[PDB]
């Protein structure tokens, strides 16, 4: 479990920004995969017709 | 940042909407072709049976 804090924390922004970077990277990956999904769908439609 | 994220999401959404609509358009063109072919096939059957 998480422990309590006995002292004020330093350089909090240098951690918050790192967390934001992680979130941005994950969001980028999630957005990206959808493009591959759409390309696959279009290709599959063409292949089905053929 | 937030209205910015809105700019980004609006843009992405718009790309997706264009994609879906385009797929539908191409599909409907294929429909046009097949419908016409089958329609004249049908008339041919009707006449040759009326024979």
């Amino acid at each position: 479990l998480a422990e309590a804090a006995a002292t004020t924390t330093e350089n909090p922004l240098q951690k918050i920004d790192a967390a934001l970077a992680q979130v941005d990277t994950l969001r980028s990956d999630l957005g990206a995969v959808q493009n591959r999904f759409n390309s696959a769908i279009t290709n599959l439609g063409n292949t089905v017709n053929n | 940042s937030l209205t910015k994220q809105y700019l980004s999401v609006s843009n992405s959404i718009d790309e997706t909407v264009a994609r879906y609509k385009a797929q539908f358009t191409q599909l409907d063109t294929m429909m046009s072709k097949l419908n016409n072919t089958s329609s004249y096939l049908t008339q041919q059957f009707t006449a040759m049976n009326k024979s």
